[PDB]
């Protein structure tokens, strides 16, 4: 009833970048050292 | 062919300047370009720059 349980190339040697960089390289080195 | 014609700053334009007295050792000039010259050969024989 209703009731239920629901309920290649590595070698580089960089020739000149480093030589044109070196002005920022050392801006950034003073304030570094 | 005016050999000594300079410019004369006090004038202000040119003119003689051994009348003013604008003289200078030739081992000034010729040690200059003598110095420069080699320079510019020395730098001149450069192709390539390394970073150590």
């Amino acid at each position: 009833s209703s009731s239920e349980d629901e309920d290649a190339g590595e070698g580089i040697s960089v020739n000149t970048g480093p030589k044109g960089v070196i002005n920022d390289w050392r801006r950034f080195k003073q304030l570094e050292t | 062919g005016e050999k000594t014609a300079g410019i004369n700053v006090r004038k202000g334009g040119i003119s003689n300047i051994l009348e003013e007295l604008v003289v200078q050792p030739l081992l000034v000039s010729v040690s200059a370009l003598t110095l420069a010259t080699e320079t510019v050969r020395s730098i001149l024989k450069i192709d390539d720059v390394v970073n150590t």
